[PDB]
């Protein structure tokens, strides 16, 4: 529901300046009233007898009326673009604040360039509002003073220009919807072309790796070829209707001059009136010829209006604050969860129940199908539950705050991607204000000191672009540095240690005993030598906890599923 | 107009394309000059088929002897007084009369045969109220007997000063 | 039309609550020392140019009246 | 192509310059003189350079 | 002025307090305008008091001549109106005296315009002094008798084109 029922509350809050703005709008129709009554004087009646007196005073006034009329149109320009200016960082502000609310589901389903071309064609709203559209619909709008002025000095011609205005509404009316059509055209064109861009430049490492130079030449090829043949349509359909507009114009201009000799020669009106009336009409169809070569603007904005409406309708994560839920102590507790990717897809999770206590070092093992990957992304709510409910600490998530529990969850992935700035900065994203002190320790923790001190900047160190400039270990161990700084209550290991040596994994399960100081931890991973020292080992298959217990317990039944994944794995 | 980009219209904008056509040319390769030529017909059909023109007051003048000859007797000549402008008093009629055989005088020029022109005493209204028209007084009367087809204009140096040897 | 009625009741339904969406009044230096958004949200106008434009509309409407008389 | 333009540049300020003329011509001699039959082609000839 | 260098003079200029001090004024920030508006008010106040003549321009020479016939009735018999012999140049022959007798009803002449009553003006005898000596003054001669008669506010002189159209 965003439309420009959105922009009418914030005229209303500064309907102030804005009438202010009228009334200034006002006195400029007044002013460029005054010039042609002064060139119709001096055409009448210095010319006629003699003169040299008039003239002079009809000078001074018309060069102080000039000087006056050209400072109240830069005030009145000045302060419009200022009152427009407000309201479009308020529209700014309030698209990025919805976009960051969006659940991940809208951004895995949409290309980077997708949603970055909204963002970037708010600028096209932001361009204007604070341009010389708004003040030229004013100037058309405020032409009945000339109007009341023309009917003195003639009731023929002024029906003529009366009639003229129709045809320029039914022109562009008619010229309207073709290039709105030819315009969105151009939009989808264009939000193809930055998604194939943005995919190109973040993924040229692979480009330039592989042989696919002429592969994606040739698709930009084509994609340019298409996006220059519709601006192309938008800039043919747009010179046809301002010539529509030209051809308007002078086929009443032409009628008047001859209606004027006609009513001159017969002694009806005079040739200073005639003159005077022609500036007149010259002056109102000014604003229509001045808004005629910014019709793609007007079109532009409308489709503006409409994508950024597309954006900011969206349901967003629903934020439930009330009662300020506490920070919780580790407690997990599954029950009855059935999960499914996608509405037709199989069944990954059938009849999961789980329930993990304060400081159990919960170990998860299985093959690759099982539903054990799903969890922590189950834990965050980032997975709706098909069917049952999570809970932690007794209270579910379907009516918590995704912020408050995302900041008190550190999961740790196989994957890790980085931020493009410094090591110390990326170890301290979740609070950017800590000091050296934390960072120094969560990284001893970690495993990370030494190499970041080996370093020739240390831990001011700039990654790149997604931690190009660190190995696969390297951003792990930045990872877990980066889980660690802001004590999480609940830790979790998604497959954190496989990217890893053998003399970083040891190091890790080391620390280990101080990383799950008083935390609730779990760990997921291929392998099960990782989780031999955990309280609990949990086996699934296809999405089923078989058996759980004891790393002992586990081994102590040859017929059981985690005695033939050692068997496989030694 | 309102036909979508077609695949045509891409070939046309593709760069490999481009690439390959040296020295090229416009969409209409031949619509401006054909317009060209079709104003220029035009201008000169219309120039061919264009044609463009106290009491007992008298505008007895210099003038062309044929010009007077083309006039007769009651044709529509028009007078303009000098005591004020034009369109403040008004053009106001003064019929002609036959221009009298004998010249007024041979100063001016040889065809100064006083093409004699009276009042119709309908035209000067109470606006003009000009009464006191001062009968030594020469007001301009505009006498106009005759139309020339515009191309005429063209007709008139060029030709006659070919004319001359 | 038909949008034009939605428009109006929606201009009028705002305009019936209308002095319940003003933001508070604050002086120069309060507004100078704001987010770096809201600064730009709530700055009003400079009074110099105002005071300007009311000169110049003041002058022609004197110029006017005293041209009349 | 921009020889073309260029021409068809030429050719437009060649007809722009046509208007100022025939509005002096009318105020010259079709005011003065009362002279229809002149104003008629004038609004032709300014119809087809328009 | 003959003071060295201060303390408060080195204060004044010390990058620590330039710093701080941001969007900066001169130090009279009211001097300026101060002294434009003086000037505008006193050039205002010598244009309105200030004062500008009006010079209007073979024994019993006469300087009868065209000229406003307001202009002659403003003035009186006996006016000082000076004349200047074209014989020779105005500073080498100087500028005699012609008395300036009141003008005839009734205008010389016509041609020129309807108010040329003709202010007929006679010289005193005793301006054309031994330096001059033009007795062969050649009566048939228009030697150009300056007449003034009256004077004229600067503003009024200035304003006067907005007070003549009606
Ligand atoms: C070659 C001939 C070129 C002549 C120059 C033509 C200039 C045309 C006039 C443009 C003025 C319209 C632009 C508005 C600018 C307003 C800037 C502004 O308000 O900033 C504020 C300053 O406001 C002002 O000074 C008022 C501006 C009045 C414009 C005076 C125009 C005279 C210019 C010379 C002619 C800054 O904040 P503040 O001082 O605290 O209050
Ligand atoms: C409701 C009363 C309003 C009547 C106004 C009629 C205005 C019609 C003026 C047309 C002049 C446009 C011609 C300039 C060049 C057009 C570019 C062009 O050739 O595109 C080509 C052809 O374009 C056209 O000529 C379309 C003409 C539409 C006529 C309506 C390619 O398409
Ligand atoms: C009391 C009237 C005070 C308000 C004065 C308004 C006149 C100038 C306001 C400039 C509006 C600039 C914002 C704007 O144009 O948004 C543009 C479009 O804004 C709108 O569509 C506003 C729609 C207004 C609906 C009014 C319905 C008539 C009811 C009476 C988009 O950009």
């Amino acid at each position: 529901k965003f439309d420009f029922t959105w922009f009418i509350p914030a005229i209303i809050k500064y309907r102030k300046i804005f009438i202010e703005t009228l009334v200034v709008s006002v006195f400029l129709q007044l002013f460029a009233l005054i010039t042609p009554l002064f060139f119709q004087v001096v055409m009448d009646k210095v010319l006629v007898h003699r003169g040299f007196s008039t003239l002079n005073v009809i000078t001074v006034a018309l060069s102080v009326v000039v000087v006056f009329e050209i400072i109240l149109s830069g005030l009145r320009t000045y302060i419009f673009a200022h009152s427009t200016s407000r309201i479009d960082v308020e529209l700014g502000a309030k698209l990025f604040r919805h976009l960051l609310a969006l659940p991940i589901s809208y951004f895995e389903s949409r290309r980077v360039g997708d949603t970055v071309a909204r963002v970037r064609e708010l600028d096209q709203i932001r361009n204007f509002l604070t341009g010389q559209a708004l003040t030229s619909v004013l100037d058309l709008l405020f032409s009945f003073i000339f109007f009341a002025v023309m009917w003195y000095y003639s009731p023929k011609l002024t029906l003529v220009i009366l009639f003229s205005l129709p045809c320029y509404a039914a022109w562009s009316v008619f010229i309207s919807p073709i290039l709105r059509r030819r315009l969105d055209d151009k939009f989808s064109r264009n939000a193809d072309n930055q998604s194939f861009l943005v995919e190109s430049v973040t993924a040229i490492n692979t480009i330039k790796a592989m042989a696919v130079s002429p592969q994606m030449t040739n698709i930009w090829d084509k994609q340019l070829a298409g996006y220059v043949a519709a601006g192309f349509k938008v800039t043919v359909l747009a010179t046809i209707g301002q010539q529509g507009i030209q051809l308007i114009q002078k086929t009443v201009m032409i009628i008047n001059l001859w209606l004027g000799a006609h009513l001159v020669i017969s002694g009806d009106l005079s040739i200073g009136q005639l003159i005077a009336f022609n500036m007149l009409a010259g002056q109102i169809v000014a604003p229509v010829i001045r808004l005629a070569q910014i019709w793609q603007d007007f079109q532009q904005v409308g489709i503006s209006v409409t994508r950024l409406g597309d954006v900011l309708n969206s349901p967003t994560e629903s934020y439930h604050g009330k009662l300020a839920l506490p920070e919780i102590n580790g407690n997990i507790t599954f029950r009855n969860i059935r999960f499914r990717y996608k509405p037709d897809s199989p069944v990954i999770l059938d009849n999961i129940n789980l329930s993990i206590k304060q400081g159990e070092v919960i170990g998860i093992v299985g093959r690759s199908g099982s539903g054990k990957s799903t969890l922590t992304k189950l834990i965050q709510r980032f997975y709706i539950p098909e069917n049952g409910q999570v809970l932690i600490d007794g209270h579910d998530l379907a009516l918590a705050d995704p912020n408050w529990l995302r900041r008190q969850v550190g999961v740790v992935l196989q994957d890790n991607v980085l931020l493009n700035r410094s090591i110390i900065d990326n170890i301290s994203l979740a609070n950017p204000g800590m000091s050296v002190e934390k960072v120094i320790y969560a990284a001893k923790l970690a495993g990370a000191h030494d190499f970041i001190s080996e370093l020739r900047e240390g831990y001011n160190t700039i990654v790149g672009e997604q931690g190009a400039g660190l190995s696969g270990g390297q951003r792990q161990r930045i990872a877990i540095a980066r889980a660690l700084v802001n004590n999480p209550k609940i830790l979790i290991f998604d497959e954190a240690t496989s990217a890893l040596d053998y003399e970083s994994e040891h190091i890790i399960m080391r620390n280990m005993h101080k990383i799950c100081k008083g935390r609730t931890v779990i760990i997921i991973a291929h392998r099960l030598s990782t989780v031999k020292n955990a309280d609990r080992i949990i086996v699934m298959e296809k999405g089923k906890i078989v058996e759980q217990g004891k790393h002992k317990e586990l081994l102590s039944e040859p017929e059981s599923l985690y005695s033939y994944l050692y068997q496989l794995q030694s | 107009l309102d036909t979508p980009v077609r695949e045509k219209d891409e070939n046309e904008f593709l760069p490999a394309h481009l690439e390959l056509i040296e020295t090229p040319v416009s969409r209409r390769p031949r619509l401006v000059a054909y317009f060209i030529m079709g104003f220029l017909v035009i201008a000169v059909i219309l120039s061919v088929l264009g044609q463009v023109e106290d009491d007992t007051l008298e505008v007895t003048a210099l003038v062309q002897n044929k010009d007077i000859g083309f006039i007769n007797v009651g044709q529509n000549a028009i007078i303009k007084v000098e005591a004020f402008p034009y369109t403040r008093y008004g053009y106001l009629v003064g019929k002609v009369k036959n221009i009298n055989l004998d010249a007024i005088e041979d100063q001016k020029l040889g065809l100064v045969f006083n093409v004699i022109v009276s009042v119709e005493e309908n035209d000067l209204s109470t606006g003009n109220k000009h009464i006191p028209l001062s009968s030594g007084m020469a007001v301009t009367a505009e006498i106009k007997t005759g139309m020339r087809s515009v191309i005429s204009y063209l007709l008139s140096p060029l030709e006659e000063s070919v004319t001359e040897s």
